[PDB]
């Protein structure tokens, strides 16, 4: 969250809490009902927002979901979209806290590892986050739509 | 016989204010931003 960022921050100083960090402290405590906002419309659509974006993925890149490879089957195709739904939860957790922190804690840290472990493609991932952060965008309003991008676009950003 | 006040005329000003430069800041600032795009909108392409 910003309030801990700061804190944290704050921490390696040692110094109480700066009066322009308590002022972002200010402005993101503001802000924090059109936050909640922006993840209720997500998560209300977020059966839609998944399966488009599974639908889209899919046919930028057929070849992970052609035989021999990792989206093969109802069961695997179903389990790729699960992944999509996760970060969609990771994001919508991001957004409320107004800062990446949870995003990584939970998911990001060690995709890499985790993902060709299972031999899923990452930047195939990649281009599924891409579809969801497209999709939930068009959904959202102009102002909701540049945030919600930004919190898309770390997940992006890592799985490269 | 003259009245030293005959009473006390009021005076149309000569200076017009929406010319004053604060109105005249915020008059270009409103018409400059309802002409431009409006935040938090779904459709916005389709206003002339």
């Amino acid at each position: 969250s910003v309030v801990t960022k700061s804190i944290v921050n704050a921490d390696a100083e040692a110094r109480y809490l700066s009066p322009g960090e308590l002022d972002r402290i200010k402005n993101f405590v503001s802000t924090g009902e059109r936050r909640l906002r922006i993840a209720q419309t997500l998560t209300e659509n977020r059966e839609r927002i998944v399966k488009q974006a599974g639908d889209q993925l899919f046919q930028k890149r057929p070849d992970v979901v052609s035989p021999g490879g990792n989206a093969y089957g109802e069961e695997m195709t179903a389990t790729c979209l699960r992944d999509l739904d996760y970060y969609l939860r990771l994001v919508t957790y991001g957004i409320v806290a107004g800062d990446v922190t949870p995003i990584e804690e939970i998911g990001l840290v060690g995709v890499r590892e985790m993902y060709n472990s299972l031999g899923t493609p990452i930047p195939a991932v990649a281009e599924g986050i891409r579809a969801m952060k497209n999709v939930a965008c068009s959904l959202l309003s102009a102002e909701d739509a540049a945030e919600a991008g930004s919190y898309f676009d770390f997940v992006i950003g890592a799985m490269q | 016989d003259a009245i030293v006040v005959p009473s006390f005329a009021p005076v149309k000003p000569r200076l017009d204010n929406t010319k004053l430069p604060l109105l005249s800041r915020a008059i270009a600032e409103q018409e400059a931003k309802a002409r431009q795009a409006d935040p938090s909108k779904p459709r916005f392409i389709e206003l002339g």
